[PDB]
């Protein structure tokens, strides 16, 4: 299972790109596709949803008109055609695949990325955290805050957490308050109630360490949080 | 004399179009999301609504009568008399397609299992629907004195509408139907039991058709316009209109009653 | 609306499993699925060699008509248990060998499970294509020897062709009930082309009584 | 199967021969002990508020 | 010699019943009295699942009473989310002559089997976003008419061979063989501690056997004709049988005897499936009139009906927590009642 993107570089203000991501080891028209932007210095913010089938599409209200999402289920291959560029689109974009049924994991995997520069109501999600230190052995324990209940009427509290080790792409904790992913250790465990949240980790290692992003989806456009920097 | 044998016809009409409407209500009923894999229903469940329409309008026109009045009752009379001739033109036309449907399925069996598009009911019934509402809006338009009651196009529409039903409808049904009995009669009661019901509901079909339906047409659209003396035109409408009403309560048992395969 | 995001999501890949479902389904209802039965070494392997561990399902094309054939012959349990599975095929195709009259006895033993499957049930309206193959093995043994070699019943011609029409009498005699199904017989050997085409008459007779049943003239 | 089998039903039936009974007066009550011990969480048999059924609508 | 070995076998089966009838000193409804009855409790449907489009065979709970998994001869097994009528999941068959399926308590996977003779374990969790064969389990020489999960590694499948079987699906082999049963075995119910499982046949005869050392615990007879439904009882004790007969009979493991018959004169159709209600109070039986009946286990009388199905019942399940009831027919609709 790996998402490579390609297209990006040095463009123009005013113009028009056309990014791309193959799809490959896993049933890609059967998984809604997203786009993730980071900027280079800023956290994750996401720009469109495409569903199954080309069903529902989604756009930010600050993409809308200018970006156009499109895929090609026979050629495995995800497109966003970009126009009219601005200075703030600078940044790296994700190719994120998501399948939507009970009990499944969300966002459970991320593209490699490809860079983009360019020559120059929502739901608050923000943590007041960041660059805090601590040794491996320890424990820690980082929180989220939301501006409305996360929880929805069918019981489901719609809150990711991801972590993004320096020089490789995000991947995904916890695909739901208290629910653990695949392939990630036991230490981890979200937690929170209402509308505050936290993230434990019981025994951390030397490798967990980087930028942790808290997400909704409980409405749409998702919005993400600043990140909580972890360094020794 | 003629004014107590007016009265006993409207009488039985409106009897008649109280169980008829009741029926079809039935039928609709029965046929709401479930009973619909079997490509006979459709058509039926349509000429179970158009039936409905057109048998609650007879009544209504009845009421009417009974309750006359001089400006208000005369627009909305004349709207829901047209659109009881609406539903009456439609209902013919789907007599026609069943009975086209019918005779094809025997005709060509292997194009109607394995090559006929599922939905060629469905947009056939709305082209039906379409046509009638859009030449039964040109009659009324060109016949009614609310809005253009001009004589000469009242006799131009009248006589269109009137062709193409005796051109159309009236051979195409009545070719299909017997071309189903005589292909069953040759074709397969020689070697197998004689199927008795499928020719004598096909005959019944043919005959409640020719000698119930047709009357309301031939009148309203040919005998409207002979000239004939008075005291003999209230004989016509009134039979036409009896038999058309005794022809559409009796359509749904002839058509779903007998042909309930699922719910017997 | 009162549903989440992935609420929506998930109701959009339900319709979209909806959708699948209802095109498999039409898929399917044009396809004529018949139940291959009979004895084994019966000229089974005969009829099933024209075109193309439990059943063995072929599939076959015939002027643009798709035939899914099922064998189930090597079942060798209680019929009665999974037989109502098979409700509802377009028709039966009997096989009976001819030659196996004296070779305890098989002709019986195939009668039997011709009266047992004929009248069963479930198939009380499925018509029988009774396929009686091995006609050259039936004129062989009849030049040897006449039927009467172990059926004493038998007091006719010790010829071909009356005797093939006795036996297929007495194999069409056996359902209680002609007044339902009807019984196509025909006879084949080793080498033949046209039985192919026996099959299509049959299940476009049956599809045209189907046909009947469901505008509910029949 | 000549002979070993009728002896290995034999010996099935032995075994069956071993095994211990109770007086069936006994697994009756049991039977309704249990029955009765956990009549509370049976929502079937007694149909609950709508407020905790998941199927009310 | 074979007479001695037939007298013998005689003189065995005397004793046996002598035994037997020793230890019955009352039955079930004489000691159920002067006790409330259940009352004429009658359920209404909740749900409709609406995706088959052939006869259903067989469905199963899963442990958080939430998914579903239904079988269907359009070569269909269909995943519901019985909260929301969702469809999570639809699994085509190789073979679209199944009847039986089974859920994993663990939830990963799926099995099913028939005419085939085959039984196949899907995986429903994995990388990809798909539903994939794991193994598929050959050995039987008959169709697979039952089959149930002891965990992620070890199944029990019925056969139409007159066997019974466990196998290791990683290295789908049968780790032991359950043989000596007459007539093909038609259903089977794992113990709810998972040590032990029932099945019954078409010669009358229900066996309990032992998974780890593969012999016939105990043997009951005492229905007329085949058998084709067995469930246990919650409490691990008993369990209940249905059968052609249009009967069903309530036995006991520690009295080795039957306990009462369920049946009425106006029912003579066979029963298709039968289960226990939680706290088992109620039984659940599908029938061939179109209908499930509610036994009252204690007594003998019929607690409600149902009905609500315009073809055959052929399979029905009870929640882990007793939420609702699932029956499945050959209309191909579901209904979850409550
Ligand atoms: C010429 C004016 C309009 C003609 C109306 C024709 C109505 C009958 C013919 C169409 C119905 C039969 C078409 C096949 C439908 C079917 O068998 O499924
Ligand atoms: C508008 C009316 C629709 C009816 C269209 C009839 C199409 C017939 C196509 C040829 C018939 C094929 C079916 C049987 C094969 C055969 O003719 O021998
Ligand atoms: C007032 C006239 C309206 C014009 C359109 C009339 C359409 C009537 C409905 C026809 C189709 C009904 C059901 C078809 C669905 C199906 O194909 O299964």
């Amino acid at each position: 299972v790996q998402l490579v993107e390609s297209g990006g570089g040095l463009v123009q203000p005013g113009g028009s790109r056309k990014l791309s991501c193959s799809a490959s080891g896993f049933a890609f028209s059967s998984f809604g596709m997203h786009w993730v932007r980071q900027a280079p210095e800023k956290g994750l913010e996401w720009v469109a949803y495409i569903s199954s089938g080309s069903g529902t599409i989604y756009y930010a209200d600050t993409v809308k008109g200018r970006f156009t999402i499109s895929r090609d289920d026979p050629k495995n291959t995800l497109f966003l055609q970009m126009t009219s560029l601005r200075s703030e689109d600078t940044a790296m974009y994700y190719c994120v695949r998501s399948i939507y049924y009970y009990g499944s994991s969300p966002f459970d995997f991320w593209g490699q990325g490809t860079t983009l520069t360019v020559s120059s109501s929502d739901i608050v999600m923000t943590q007041a955290t960041s660059s805090v230190p601590v040794t491996p052995g320890e424990s820690v324990s980082i929180s989220c805050r939301s501006s409305k209940s996360l929880l929805h009427s069918n019981g489901n509290t719609y809150l990711y957490w991801f972590l993004q080790r320096p020089g490789q792409s995000p991947q995904l904790l916890i695909y739901r308050m208290s629910n653990l992913a695949s392939g990630v250790p036991d230490r981890f465990s979200g937690s929170g109630s209402g509308t505050a949240f936290t993230l434990t980790i019981s025994r951390l290692e030397a490798e967990d360490v980087g930028v942790y992003y808290c997400m909704q989806h409980l409405e749409y456009p998702l919005t993400f949080g600043a990140g909580t920097k972890l360094e020794l | 004399t003629v004014h107590t044998a007016y009265l006993v016809l409207s009488s039985l009409a409106m009897f008649t179009c109280l169980c008829g409407m009741a029926g079809n209500s039935m039928v609709i009923w029965l046929l709401g999301f479930r009973m619909h894999r079997n490509p006979f229903c459709i058509y039926i469940l349509n000429l179970a609504a158009a039936d409905l329409l057109f048998l609650f309008s007879m009544a209504s026109t009845l009421s009417l009568e009974t309750q006359p009045l001089v400006n208000t009752t005369d627009k909305v009379h004349e709207l829901m008399k047209r659109l009881m001739y609406f539903a009456y033109t439609v209902g013919l036309s789907l007599l026609t397609a069943i009975s086209t449907q019918r005779c094809l399925s025997v005709l060509f069996p292997i194009w109607f299992k394995c090559h006929r598009p599922r939905h060629l009911s469905a947009w056939v019934c709305g082209l039906l629907w379409t046509l009638c509402l859009l030449m039964n809006g040109l009659t009324s338009s060109f016949c009614s004195k609310f809005l253009k009651f001009n004589e000469d196009r009242c006799f131009r529409v009248d006589m269109v509408q009137a062709a193409l039903i005796m051109g159309v409808l009236t051979p195409v049904m009545t070719l299909s139907s017997l071309t189903l009995f005589v292909w069953v009669r040759r074709s397969s009661q020689q070697w197998r039991r004689q199927p008795t019901r499928l020719f004598v509901v096909v005959l019944a079909s043919v005959l409640v058709f020719l000698i119930c339906s047709l009357p309301l047409s031939i009148y309203w659209f040919v005998l409207y316009w002979l000239s004939l003396p008075p005291e003999m035109q209230v004989l016509c409408f009134s039979l036409s209109r009896l038999s058309s009403s005794v022809s559409s309560s009796a359509n749904p048992v002839i058509y779903f009653l007998v042909g309930s395969r699922r719910s017997h | 609306c009162t549903l989440s995001a992935e609420d929506k999501a998930a109701v959009e890949r339900s319709k979209m499993i909806d959708r699948n479902l209802r095109e498999d389904g039409e898929k399917a209802a044009r396809e004529v699925k018949l139940l291959l039965l009979g004895a084994g070494e019966s000229g089974k392997s005969t009829i099933v060699k024209q075109m193309k561990t439990g059943i063995v399902e072929t599939h076959f094309t015939f002027k643009d008509l798709h035939f899914k054939m099922f064998d189930v012959g090597a079942q060798r349990s209680e019929r009665k248990k999974w037989i109502h599975c098979f409700e509802g095929v377009a028709a039966i195709i009997f096989c009976v060998a001819l030659s196996d009259y004296d070779l305890m006895n098989r002709m019986h033993e195939s009668m039997k499970l011709f009266d047992s499957i004929c009248n069963n049930k479930w198939f009380t309206d499925t018509s029988i294509i009774l396929f009686l193959n091995k006609k050259d093995l039936f004129e062989e043994k009849i030049k040897k020897s006449p039927l009467t070699i172990c059926y004493q019943e038998y007091a006719g011609s010790n010829t071909y062709e009356e005797a093939a029409a006795y036996i297929q009498c007495q194999f069409e005699d056996l359902n209680k009930r002609k007044d339902t199904k009807e019984i196509y017989t025909h006879f084949t050997c080793s080498t033949d082309t046209k039985n192919v085409q026996f099959v299509f008459d049959a299940v476009t007779d049956v599809i045209i009584k189907n046909n009947l049943k469901d505008c509910g003239l029949f | 199967a000549s002979i070993a089998q009728a002896r290995k039903l034999v010996e099935q039936l032995k075994m069956e021969a071993n095994i211990d009974r109770i007086k069936v007066s006994k697994a009756a009550a049991d039977l309704m002990a249990y029955c009765e011990a956990h009549a509370k969480e049976d929502p079937l048999l007694t149909p609950v508020p709508a407020s905790e059924n998941p199927f009310r609508e | 010699e074979l007479d001695q070995l037939r007298q013998e076998a005689e003189q065995l089966k005397n004793q046996i019943r002598d035994a037997r009838k020793a230890c019955a000193d009352a039955t079930l409804s004489q000691i159920t009295n002067n006790i409330d009855p259940v009352g004429r409790i009658q359920m209404r449907t909740r749900r409709t699942l609406r995706g088959h489009l052939a006869k259903i065979y067989a469905m199963h709970w899963g442990t958080d009473s939430r998914l579903l998994v239904s079988a269907s001869q359009d070569g269909k097994l269909i995943i519901w989310d019985s909260y929301t009528t969702n469809k999570v999941h639809a699994i085509p068959l190789r073979s679209s002559w199944v009847m039986t399926c089974a859920y994993a308590p663990s939830g990963n996977y799926v099995a099913c089997g028939g005419l085939d003779n085959i039984c196949s374990i899907y995986n429903l969790k994995t990388r990809e976003g798909n539903v994939r064969v794991s193994r598929e389990l050959a050995g039987h020489t008959g169709y697979l008419s039952c089959c149930r999960f002891l965990d992620d590694n070890q199944i029990v499948t019925s056969s139409g061979d007159t066997t019974c079987a466990l196998w290791d699906i990683e290295t789908g082999q049968q780790t032991t063989t359950f043989t000596g049963h007459t007539g093909d075995v038609m259903s089977l119910s794992l113990a709810p501690d998972t040590r032990l499982f029932v099945s019954g046949a078409c010669d009358a005869s229900a066996k309990l056997w032992d998974v780890r050392e593969g012999m016939c615990r105990q043997t009951f007879t005492g229905h007329e004709s085949d058998i084709n439904a067995i469930c246990f009882f919650p409490n691990g004790n008993a369990f209940a049988t249905g059968s052609d007969d249009a009967t069903c009979r309530l036995f006991d493991l520690r009295a080795d005897q039957e306990l009462m018959t369920y049946s009425h004169d106006n029912i003579i159709c066979g029963i298709t499936s039968v289960s226990f209600s939680k706290s088992g109070r109620l039984l659940l039986a599908g029938y061939d009139d179109f209908n499930c009946n509610v036994w009252d286990a204690l007594k003998a009388d019929r607690a409600g009906v149902l009905a609500g199905h315009d073809n055959r019942v052929s399979c029905l399940g009870v929640t882990d927590d007793g939420m609702a009831v699932a029956t499945g027919s050959w209309d191909s609709f579901l209904k979850i009642w409550n």
